[PDB]
RNA sequence: AACAGUGGUAGGAGAGCGUUCUAAGGGCUGUGAAGCCAGACCGGAAGGACUGGUGGAGCGCUUAGAAGUGAGAAUGCCGGUA
RNA sequence: GACCGAUAGUGAACCAGUACCGUGAGGGAAAGGUGAAAAGCACCCCGGAAGGGGAGUGAAAGAGAUCCUGAAACCGUGUGCCUACAAGUAGUCAGAGCCCGUUAACGGGUGAUGGCGUGCCUUUUGUAGAAUGAACCGGCGAGUUACGAUCUCGUGCAAGGUU
RNA sequence: GAACGAGGUAGAUGAAGAGGUCUGGAAAGGCCCGCCAUAGGAGGUAACAGCCCUGUAGUCAAAACUUCGUUCGA
């Protein structure tokens, strides 16, 4: 294909809607905004929560609890992701990073108990779930805590 | 990916095997189109500024009182409908570039090279050595190689002497083996390559 | 410019094509050159102060220097111009010839 | 092919027309382009050709892109004239 | 320079921050284009001149000092058709007569006479409205961009995507 | 508080067709032929020019001031 026969992907290009140009297209004199409204004038928007002076929803609703500066969100991984590694291999958070299974080590790696695993591994992770531990001991792998 | 190899004086040699993953890929028309549009927009620099109402050296005072005057109600002398100027929503200085994924751009460049392969305008010229920067020598070289319309030459190492000579033509330009793009490849309609740059771009891709 | 006052020159363009003429004028302010026997305008003339005449004066008119090249003094054809030095002062040396001026 | 439908404001959706630049390919032009003026031509529409006259150097088409992109009204503004 | 091409672009392409207005602070315009070369109209006639008519230059004089092109409003001059018993959003459609003959096609101009028929826009429940706006002509003149968000569409990869 | 290299401020050199023919008022335009190109940037040239001119690429140039790099303690 040369330049003088350029074809885009059909349905990937859309013409712009030039409002307020003539009457045949529609959106003519009023430019598609109705009549005489507060919204119909320039800058005429209302605040996004504002509902006509009626005391809004977030104000009618009370506040909830806190958050803490100390929050250890553990890097989630389930057992199905463990099947990618070969038999009899050692897995460590660093090797998890190089394999890209987890994109951010962050507070710490923690395995969780969904998926079927039938492989022998030496898994090194900070936190375990009880189902994960019984699953890896059923498979024959060793779950030791870092 | 089995294009015949040619010499300097138009002599031909044994054909060269080419990478299938780079030169035999079925091209993607939409991706090639978007890659064209991408750097086609990126080349333009878009410097254009036109004076908005607030900055047109004047305005200021109210020209006359609101009521009690036969004239229409009116604000500053510099105003949009006013003759003196003040334009609204004019062109503003801004950037006309964005970015595409690495996979997309590599797929696009593979697509265009493979397209050139399948319509057979690739001519490979190994060991392109010229002892002088004179232009009529490579002009006779191109006439022997039988190219009439535009073309593009890629040679990586001999660029320091070829680049002075070949820059004479308006429609013909050298490029390094690194600097392969889409506009130069599509527009020049006849891609001249050397085998060293073939392997270089081959391992790059 | 490459042409000088007092040169034997040859004209390229205009109505006057390929005719010999001598140079007695030069206008470097506007690259404007008056050659003998070219641009033969016919100026309407009123009496000039105490001169009691009335008529049409037929006289020269100047042309542009880009339409004029000088000739080879040896072979006689119109030739291009180059610059060269000869024992102190530089000299005007035409191309395809070793002679000066 | 058959069947049915086809008023319409706010509005919502889909098709398009036209203008100025920009690339690609094609070509038109002192053997007269652009523009202007006049015709009884063509398309569903926005519009588009053809032939004369003026005019005396620039401009279509194809495909795509980007818009300071389309005026009849705002006691709009400027110029000209009733 | 996918910036403007003289109502644009700086206010200012031109002797512009000028002319002009204001006591002063200040405000603040309009106004580009003969020709390639002035070769810019010798000479004759009208006339006081201006201005014209000739002659001459040029490729052009309709090109002669706002001098490329010269639209429209507006204003004139000849005319083909019609008009002094007729009231008419001034049309439309029938329609005889008369005149002309074309991007040749069930043509063109004018139309005595008949039927029907209260402009445009805005705002209104409702306008022919005695509600509003427009003397006319020409030019200019109103939904864009930035950064985010969301949704659809379409692309590349896909439990990964991506700088 | 020296002499040395590179710049800056003026500049110089710099290839190739009035090629033939047609229209034209005028060819830079059309057709048929050549040449240069480290130079086909651009402008002007009676119309649209790489080879008409100014130039352009390279290659040089400073009497005088000026700006940058080599010398004179635990």
């Amino acid at each position: 294909m040369k330049l003088h026969e350029l074809k885009p992907s059909e349905g990937s290009r859309k013409t712009r809607n030039r409002v307020g140009r003539g009457i045949g297209s529609g959106n003519g004199k009023t430019a598609g905004k109705g009549h005489k409204g507060q919204n119909a004038r320039s800058g005429g928007g209302v605040r996004p929560g504002f509902e006509g002076g009626q005391m809004p929803l977030f104000q009618r609703l009370p506040k909830r609890g806190f958050t803490n500066i100390n929050r250890k969100e553990y890097a989630v991984v389930n057992l199905d992701k463990l099947n990618g590694f070969a038999e009899g291999t050692e897995v460590t958070p660093e090797l998890l990073l190089e394999t890209g299974v987890i994109s951010k080590l962050n507070a710490g790696v923690k395995i969780l108990g969904n998926g079927k695993l039938e492989k022998k591994l030496t898994v090194k992770a900070n936190k375990f779930s009880a189902s994960a531990k019984e699953a890896v001991e059923a498979a024959g792998g060793t779950a030791e805590v870092i | 990916p089995k294009v015949a190899l040619y010499n300097q004086n138009g002599s031909t040699a044994g054909d060269i095997e080419l990478n299938a993953s780079v030169f035999g890929i079925e091209p993607n028309e939409s991706v090639v189109f978007d890659a064209i549009l991408m750097q086609r927009a990126s080349l333009r620099q878009g410097t254009h500024k036109v004076k908005n109402r607030s900055e047109v050296r004047g305005g200021g005072r109210k020209p006359w009182r609101q009521k009690g005057t036969g004239r229409a109600r009116q604000g500053s002398i510099r105003s949009p409908q006013w003759r003196g100027g003040g334009v609204v929503f004019g062109p503003t200085p801004r950037s006309y570039s964005y970015k595409l994924p690495k996979k997309v751009r590599r797929l696009a460049i593979k697509s265009v090279l493979s397209s050139k392969v399948i319509d057979n305008n690739i001519i490979v010229l190994e060991d392109l050595t010229l002892d002088t920067a004179k232009t009529k020598e490579m002009a006779a070289i191109l006439k022997g190689l039988s190219v009439e319309k535009k073309a593009l030459i890629v040679t990586a190492d001999a660029n320091e002497a070829v680049a002075l000579s070949a820059r004479n033509i308006p429609g013909v330009t050298v490029v390094e083996a690194n600097g392969i793009n889409v506009l130069d490849v599509v527009n020049h309609e006849k891609l001249l390559i050397t085998k060293a740059a073939v392997e270089k771009v081959e391992e790059v891709l | 410019m490459h042409v000088k006052k007092g040169d034997k020159v040859m004209v390229i363009s205009g109505k006057d094509k390929g005719k010999q003429g001598t140079i007695l004028a030069a206008f470097p302010k506007k690259d404007r050159v008056l050659v003998e026997g070219v641009n033969m305008v016919k100026k309407h003339s009123k009496p000039t102060q105490a001169n009691p005449q009335g008529g049409i004066s037929n006289q020269e008119a100047p042309i542009h220097v880009s339409n004029v090249m000088p000739l080879d003094p040896k072979t006689g054809e119109v030739t291009r111009v180059g610059y060269k030095v000869e024992d102190g002062k530089k000299v005007r040396v035409a191309k395809k010839s070793g002679q000066v001026l």
